[PDB]
């Protein structure tokens, strides 16, 4: 009964900071990393960053280490980035994802947030 | 280089038959034998503890020589160790010059018996021909020697190691060349010094493992007393 | 048969006065001595003629196996490596860190982030990994 | 054998 | 991140055709014999799905249908029956090293 | 009542074995069960 | 006789069993036991009767 | 026998109460007088736990 809530797209104008969510559901939130992906593209995506949901461990694409940051509150069971200096080239499809370990030592995206967008 | 000890563990078992050492079937001597028949009792049952503990030690042994874990052992070992120890896939090379070299009397069990009988050579000497005169019976080794052998490779490959903390529960599974530099770093020696003479080190250390060739000869105490071991068990039965 | 005797029971006492005052009074990394279970604590009570023992022990149970490292490095800095204190750093297969390595205790498997109370500075080696980009103990 |  | 590539760009096949995906990496993904292989799917109006892992070919949400396969640079995803619903963009991830890059990916089409 | 005895081999309680990898990594076993 | 060195081998077992425990199952700091050149690795093999 | 059964069995209470401490450098010179639990914690860092 895994679930997760992403929050809703906005039209956000630029030089905006933007801020994203991703509610867990239907398993213990601080037992599992959330990942963020960016689709600019259905043939366009990378990886965003890592954020463990217990220690608060992150990392990012190098890319982002001057951009977004990424929070978590236990105590509503979600995790949240937030965009710093939003531009016309950072819209784009937003996920959410669940690690998992399906092969021994194999980092794996297990459960998809429905996606949300930014423009 | 190197050092030896043989520690002796165990007293070879016999019984004995206060009946046919005694006396051999004379129906005279069996009755006045009866008024004493009491003291065979006393001495069979003194002669069956004394082998009851002999096969606790053994056991008792062996709790301790098992691991819970071992890695596998194949030829080439130890890298460029030499490693003659390995077995010969097996005992081993240096339990069998061991072996050759002790003087003891041909093996029991089998064939046994038939070499008391006349089916073999009129030159054998062996005191077990005599243990169907005098009544002596000797018990066979608990251990059996192929099980023994599983346990020796068993202790070499508890080897790699010790190290990294007690050791205890963990199996660290790693090169024997490398538990070796963990223990010279153990004893003050610079990790720097011990990777420059990596090679040099091998090669003393084979200089003495190659010593072991000649170690067996009257001059080294512990072969002596493996000997000597040998020699009290004989010198009782005689 | 008495002299004898009174001999071996001296001899044994002295076995048991040895052993109360080293498995008995404190934990001992010896092995050997004590239960078969590395150590933790022990009790003695009164028995006929001599002493009895209780030795309380840890045995592992349902061993796995799993990929370790000599050691970690900075691979911008090969002049300061780390190596754990009392465990070993595994590869991570727990979704919890997001780390590379992690930290397990030696007597039970349990994977944590790799912190400075869980390691020491070591000269560096040629076996070590070398990592190139996160890791925080230290950081720099 | 067995126990009874 | 080792560079993933993968080809046909799309592939069109009959119902209940054999089909698979080349894919390629710039460098060896094996370390300790782990792979670190993941492989996606994806339709429009909504998120990828994960299939596979370089030593799963079952499970990980899948039928036995998709199998992984290859080694060191050279990867693959083969399929038997393909059928209508099957039809997705696939993709290639390498768990290996951050930043865990993967493949733009190719799109499956039934003729 | 019951039978003859049955004669046995006596049991060689075989070590876990641990391969022996060949590189700057390795293979380690560790219990992930305890008891006192 | 037999009960005599019947003991004295039930001892003598007790040592080496301390010693593979010790001397073998790991490296030592106690001097005394192992070869007299500080302690490395040793090992053990079968010998008649020990 | 040498002593009385009683007296020996207060040696061995005095066994039990001379546990904690169980360490911290010799400690034949102090008594840490800390709950049994927790002696038993420090020996469960002892292994590696
Ligand atoms: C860590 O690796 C282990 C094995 O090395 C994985 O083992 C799983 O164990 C659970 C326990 O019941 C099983 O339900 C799974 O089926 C096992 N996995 C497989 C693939 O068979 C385990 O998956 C890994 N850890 C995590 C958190 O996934
Ligand atoms: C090291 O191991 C080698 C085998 O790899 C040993 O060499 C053999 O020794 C026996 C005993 O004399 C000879 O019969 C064989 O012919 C040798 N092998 C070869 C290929 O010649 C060697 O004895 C061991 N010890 C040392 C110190 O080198
Ligand atoms: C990266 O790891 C390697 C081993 O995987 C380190 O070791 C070097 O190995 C080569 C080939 O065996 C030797 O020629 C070098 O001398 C080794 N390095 C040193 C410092 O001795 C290598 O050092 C690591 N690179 C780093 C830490 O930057
Ligand atoms: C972990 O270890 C515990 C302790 O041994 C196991 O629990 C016992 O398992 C035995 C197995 O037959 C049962 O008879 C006992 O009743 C269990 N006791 C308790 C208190 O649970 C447990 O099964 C082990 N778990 C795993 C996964 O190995
Ligand atoms: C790894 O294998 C090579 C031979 O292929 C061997 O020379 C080397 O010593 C091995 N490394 C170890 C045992 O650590």
């Amino acid at each position: 009964q895994v679930q997760l809530q992403q929050s809703g797209p906005e039209l956000v104008r630029p030089g905006v900071s933007v801020k994203i969510s991703c509610k867990g559901s239907g398993y213990t939130f601080t037992d599992y990393a959330i990942h963020w992906v960016k689709q600019s593209h259905a043939k366009s995506l990378e990886w965003i960053g890592v954020f463990s949901t217990y220690y608060g461990n992150t990392n990012y694409n190098q890319k982002f280490k001057g951009r977004a940051t990424m929070t978590v509150d236990k105590s509503s069971s979600t995790a949240y980035m937030e965009l710093a200096r939003l531009t016309s080239e950072d819209s784009a499809i937003y996920y959410c994802a669940r690690k998992s370990y399906y092969v021994d030592y194999v980092d794996a995206m297990d459960y998809w947030g429905q996606g949300t967008s930014v423009t | 280089g190197v050092t030896q000890e043989y520690i002796q563990t165990t007293i070879q078992k016999v019984t004995v038959d206060c009946k046919q050492y005694v006396c051999n079937g004379f129906q005279k001597c069996e009755q006045l034998l009866r008024e004493y028949g009491q003291f065979c009792s006393k001495i069979n049952q003194a002669l069956h503890g004394a082998n009851l503990r002999q096969d606790d030690s053994v056991r008792n042994l062996f709790a301790s020589v098992k691991s819970s874990q071992s890695s596998p052992i194949i030829p080439g070992f130890g890298g460029d160790f030499n490693l003659t120890l390995l077995e010969p896939v097996a005992r081993s090379a240096i339990e069998d010059l061991l072996f050759d070299k002790v003087t003891i009397a041909d093996p029991g069990y089998m064939q046994g018996y038939d070499d008391c009988m006349q089916q073999g050579p009129a030159s054998a000497r062996d005191l077990i021909c005599a243990q169907y005169v005098a009544g002596y019976k000797v018990l066979p080794p608990l251990m059996d020697v192929n099980m023994e052998a599983a346990y020796t490779s068993s202790l070499l490959g508890s080897i790699a190691g010790v190290g990294w903390t007690a050791g205890l529960s963990s199996f660290a599974a790693i090169p024997f060349a490398q538990s070796i530099f963990y223990r010279l770093n153990g004893v003050g020696i610079t990790q720097q010094v011990l990777s420059e003479n990596q090679k040099l080190i091998a090669n003393k250390f084979n200089q003495a493992l190659g010593a072991m060739q000649t170690g067996f000869t009257t001059t080294n105490e512990a072969f002596h007393k493996v000997q000597d071991a040998v020699n009290n068990n004989a010198q009782a039965l005689s | 048969q008495q002299l004898v005797r009174s001999e071996s029971a001296a001899l044994s006492a002295q076995l048991a006065k040895d052993k109360v005052n080293e498995c008995v009074k404190a934990q001992s990394k010896r092995s050997g001595f004590c239960g078969q279970g590395t150590h933790i604590v022990s009790f003695v009570v009164n028995a006929p003629n001599g002493l009895y023992f209780m030795h309380v022990g840890y045995y592992p149970s349902n061993h796995i196996e799993v990929v370790s490292a000599y050691g970690l490095c900075d691979a911008a800095n090969p002049t300061n490596c780390i190596a754990p204190v009392n465990g070993y750093f595994i590869k991570t297969n727990n979704t919890r860190i997001v780390d590379e390595w992690s930290y397990t205790g030696s007597s039970f498997y349990a994977p944590e982030p790799i912190t400075s109370l869980n390691t020491k500075y070591v000269a560096p080696q040629v076996t070590y990994q070398n990592i190139s980009t996160n890791l925080p103990p230290p950081l720099l | 054998d067995t126990p009874s | 991140d080792i560079v993933l590539t993968q080809s046909p760009a799309s592939l069109a096949v009959s119902l209940g055709q054999r089909a698979t995906i080349s894919c390629r990496a710039s460098e060896s993904v094996d370390n300790y014999g782990i792979s670190f292989m993941n492989w996606f799917q994806q339709k429009p109006g909504q998120p990828p799905k994960l299939l596979i892992s370089a030593t799963s070919n079952q499970g990980s949400g899948v039928p036995a249908r998709f199998i992984g396969s290859g080694s060191g640079t050279d990867f693959s995803l083969n399929i038997h029956p393909v059928e209508e619903d099957d039809t997705a963009m696939y993709f290639c991830q390498q768990s290996k090293e951050v930043p865990r890059t993967f493949g733009g990916g190719t799109k499956l089409e039934i003729k | 009542v019951p039978g003859e005895m049955r004669l046995a081999s006596i049991a060689f309680n075989h070590p876990i074995q641990v391969d022996q990898l060949n590189s700057s990594y390795f293979k380690l076993s560790i219990p992930t069960n305890f008891s006192f």
